[PDB]
């Protein structure tokens, strides 16, 4: 015997954490995480109402009718899972938990020393552009900024769901040859 | 339509450095 | 009296639409639209697998207990929808329909005579690197990218939810100074 | 772990190509 009430529950808790996840500005990497993390647990309360809710129609033998349902419930969750350890793949092999924070496509990466640069980026294109500047000296690439630590590398590689695409660095455009002061432009080409 | 644009521009980073405030020693 | 099938049928709908919105990859324009498009039957599934059950909260005398988590519920909604009503107020401020497909904090524009270019981007920074190219001519910043069809302003200017940044172009990095062949540069500098 | 990634990279585009056949005429 299942009570209904937990149900309830649960859809109560599920629509107060889409209600978070939906109005969480991501400006800080602080919130990102949060971002994630409200979102991780809906996914629980997601899986929660959904059984719970499978284990009534059991009971009431009304599940005959959309078994079909749930099983795509089930398999897109599975896949939802499948993509969260790959992101997970991801993060270690970039060595930064930016992947698991940014929700971008792919992740622009090079690996210093000391530092690890982990910067999201939307798609592959034929040249990356990167800024170097303080107001904190980082490093910014579509608006996405990173503290740098160190150098740039003149190979800097993007990583992806499936893709790992090496890039080579052509020119850096310093101070003099722009005329804007205190920003360098450090511009990779596609390697072929 | 622009004031309440005006008066909700700083509000919700003022709540957000609030927030800021709040929880940066329980992460 | 209502009865208890309809809450566990749009459980359903909403485990559904979630798993749908959670895996859509954000490669082409067309998904974007698709995965916002889910996200709003999801959203009117959040609503109806709400109220209901609050319907049923009134309907066994249970509402006394929980009527402020519900109340949260109905504020975090409304300012959910205020957020959609702000990103409809910058998409027909841009005059473009990319604010309500991309969800990126800013959007960097600039209108011509026929065409207008609205890029997401992520935050406003001192510069903004503008890559001109073609395989299909195009302009590109931070991987987002969009098919161009007339030249660039010399003034650009990033749209927000409460800021209006207006830039000022700098530099044009031609590919002799570069050295990239087909990529054009074009540097912008934050106007104070 | 690998052969895994290489068996699933090019199955996931090829069923958005055929999403893009079946649904290019409906929107």
């Amino acid at each position: 015997s299942l009570p209904f009430g937990w149900l309830v529950i649960g859809v109560a808790f599920l629509a107060v954490f889409q209600s978070a996840t939906k109005i969480i500005a991501l400006n800080k990497r602080w919130q990102l995480a949060l971002y994630k993390g409200f979102q991780f647990i809906c996914n629980l309360l997601l899986l929660f109402v959904t059984i719970y809710s499978h284990l009534l129609l059991v009971a009431a033998g009304m599940e005959a009718q959309f078994l079909y349902l749930y099983a795509l419930i089930y398999f897109l969750q599975c896949i939802n899972a499948c993509r969260i350890i790959m992101r997970c793949w991801l993060c270690w092999k970039c060595k930064s938990k930016n992947p698991l924070l940014y929700d971008a496509n792919y992740f622009v990466c090079w690996h210093t020393h000391n530092y690890d640069y982990c910067i999201p980026y939307n798609s592959v294109t034929d040249t990356i552009v990167v800024t170097e500047g303080d107001g904190k000296e980082d490093y910014q690439i579509g608006g996405y900024s990173e503290d740098r630590h160190s150098g740039v590398k003149d190979y800097v590689v993007v990583h992806g769901y499936f893709t790992e695409v090496y890039y080579q660095l052509e020119s850096t455009q310093i101070t003099t040859d722009t005329g804007i002061e205190n920003a360098t432009f450090f511009i990779f080409n596609k390697l072929v | 339509f622009s004031k309440l644009r005006e008066q909700l521009g700083p509000v919700t980073q003022e709540f957000w450095d609030n927030l800021e405030k709040e929880t940066e020693g329980l992460r």
